[PDB]
């Protein structure tokens, strides 16, 4: 996620579904252990890196909301979930939990049906709280590096052919 | 003796499933830890009591008025997040509706007043609930599923106001109808709350067989009241807002309404709804029904 | 010594007030039994421990961030009824408004946004205050009076249902700021929170003393942010709603932005606020502020 000094405040940098269309098909190994199997459960660890310099200074607020008909369209609004307000000049690496208020005990990986009641439980989204500032002859962007990977709590059962046959 | 078949009986450790021989797997009840929920009435949520290494870390009615079944016991909820509770302002008796009962109805005549709508299973609700269609039909409506008809009743109380800003919810009903006729009346109403209302559960719930469902009757020879209280109900532990009507309402007509001549030719009710013990799960912003 | 004069001292039985000589009446503490409010953070509330006889019957800031005054004891309150708390849903900081501070603003301008109100003092509100002539003016706003501000920014929150169902409310406020600048930006915002605003007030705030007030500095020479937090003030225990704002916040300039050259002339700043442990009593219809 790309990160500059022209994003004003309510800037939305990156939005995804906490559904078997993302978090299996993300690249990460923990996407390809979910893929193997056909139901899920537990916190998911979000990483964001900032690899910015080290004269920038900003925030960047991750928001965490669960299972709705409609994504969040403002910042404010997706903010009256689970959220944290980053401040990116600490340490290099914030530790974003994502909780796993859930509907069930388990969640169905099922890429065809990601938008059911037993398969998604939300959304999470990185909006500019503070804009990016830093002196003169700095860098004017700062790219944000999003990991992810298993909580202590995360799980995985029943499993299905891999590789998939999607799209 | 012990029939001829194996119900289980179940294994273990190399018994019931070996490299030898085989019965019928069984599942086993999980035992997780977690907030204790699910079950109304009982709530008392609090806390309770990674587990591998890694490769690179070193009779029947109208007799009293008693709930229709027993609460059930408290399980351990998946979700770790501490409930939002409405407390008094929520759980409390309201008016929902105030509906007419005329001697023309008949054996099995489902009556609903305005906050109602028409439900015989048939019709084709356009998603989502609160559409203007679903309440509005040529024809007079027939239940109150819940709590789609108390949200739309009061979309402005404490209830409702946590029910459009959390995913899931959890708490049992409890619905009152007050008929008063002189001792010169005569009729029967019966009070149902029919669980997961579909096409084939509502006709049947009109029928004979209907009083398996939790019921009272509201029977004018002696009784101008009748109340019944269900627990919570769900394939889940805590049910999705705005997507889900566990329990429905049911005034049908058992005997129909009998008056004394030169008198009206109908009475007045009043149905009351009481939402009981309440906790809503999963803050987020507004998402109405 | 012991001045000339006469503070009490007091008397009883006839010593101070006999039918020989007087000095001055003085009023005794009134002890009364209820249940324990008014008081915010240890809130508590309980039960507590007629009497007459009928005829007819036989350094300073921006240091650290703690309150701004120190939380005071409970007192019994006058009603019975038991209130509705809104709990983590409403008790938690909410993005109150975002707004711009420019260079140009010199010492003791308030600065607020689109969710803030223009209040100096002088201006006419009509009732209700959520007539939109308050809060939209020719000029820019200045002040953020709680709780109007605060309902009209979420006017769906937990807080704010509650607040518009109840007639009267108590708790606390906790204001923070967040203001990012560079190390070679400079310049202080004060952040004031203001009891019973009113013209003299306001205006003594932008001057010298207003320090007597509390405050936190938001300097940024230093800091990014600044919190600052108040208990509950009233001349009752329990503030009427709709009709009354105890607590105003003002974010005014100290010392104008003083920004690096080649760089924006204009920092974004973020207001927070925060409900400190909420009670509504006296439940009754829909009125909003």
């Amino acid at each position: 996620v790309p990160w500059t000094m022209a994003d004003e405040p309510a800037e939305r940098l990156g939005i995804f579904p906490v559904s078997p269309s993302a978090i299996a098909g993300t690249g990460a190994p923990i996407s390809y252990v979910i893929s193997l199997f056909s139901q899920w459960r537990g916190e998911l660890a979000a990483h964001l890196l900032f690899t910015g310099s080290a004269q920038h200074y900003g925030r960047l607020v991750v928001c965490y909301t669960p299972a709705a008909p409609q994504p969040p369209s403002t910042m404010q609004e997706a903010m009256r979930g689970t959220y944290t307000v980053w401040d990116v000049n600490a340490a290099s690496t914030l530790e974003f939990t994502i909780p796993f208020i859930s509907n069930s005990y388990w969640k169905t990986v099922d890429v065809n049906n990601p938008d059911a009641l037993l398969s998604t439980t939300g959304y999470v989204s990185i909006w500019v709280q503070n804009p990016l500032v830093g002196p003169h002859t700095a860098p004017a962007s700062a790219l944000v590096q999003a990991f992810i990977s298993a909580g202590e709590s995360f799980n995985v059962r029943l499993m299905q052919n891999p590789a998939l046959t999607s799209q | 003796n012990n029939v001829t078949t194996d119900v289980g009986a179940n294994g273990w450790a190399p018994t019931v499933s070996t490299g030898l021989g085989d019965g019928p797997v069984s599942a086993s009840a999980d035992s997780l830890p977690g907030r204790s929920g699910g079950a109304s009435s009982e709530k008392t949520h609090t806390v309770s009591g990674s587990r591998f290494s890694k490769w690179w870390e070193p009779t029947g009615s109208t007799a009293p008025s008693l709930l229709a079944y027993p609460t059930a016991t408290p399980v351990p909820l998946p979700n770790p997040d501490e409930p939002s509770q409405p407390g008094p302002s929520g759980d409390r008796t309201w008016l929902l509706d105030t509906v007419t009962w005329s001697q023309e109805f008949t054996r099995g005549w489902n009556i609903a007043g305005s906050n109602g709508m028409q439900w015989t299973g048939l019709e084709s609700l356009i998603f989502p609930v609160s559409t203007d269609t679903n309440w509005t039909s040529t024809s007079s409506p027939t239940a109150y599923p819940l709590p789609f008809s108390f949200v739309r009743a009061y979309p402005d109380s404490s209830w409702a106001a946590m029910y459009n800003t959390h995913s899931m919810w959890n708490c049992g009903w409890r619905v009152q109808v007050t008929v008063n006729g002189s001792q010169f009346h005569a009729g029967a109403l019966i009070l149902y709350m029919v669980p997961e209302a579909t096409t084939h559960a509502i006709q049947t719930a009109r029928d004979n067989a209907g009083f398996v469902f939790p019921y009272v009757i509201l029977n004018l020879y002696e009784s101008n009241t009748a109340t019944i209280e269900v627990p919570y109900i769900s394939p889940t532990p805590n049910t999705s807002s705005g997507l889900h009507a566990p329990w429905t309402f049911y005034l049908q007509v058992l005997s129909p309404l009998n008056p004394p001549p030169s008198l009206p030719t109908s009475l007045s009710c009043s149905i009351y709804v009481t939402p009981v013990d309440s906790s809503f799960h999963g803050l987020r912003y507004l998402a109405p029904q």
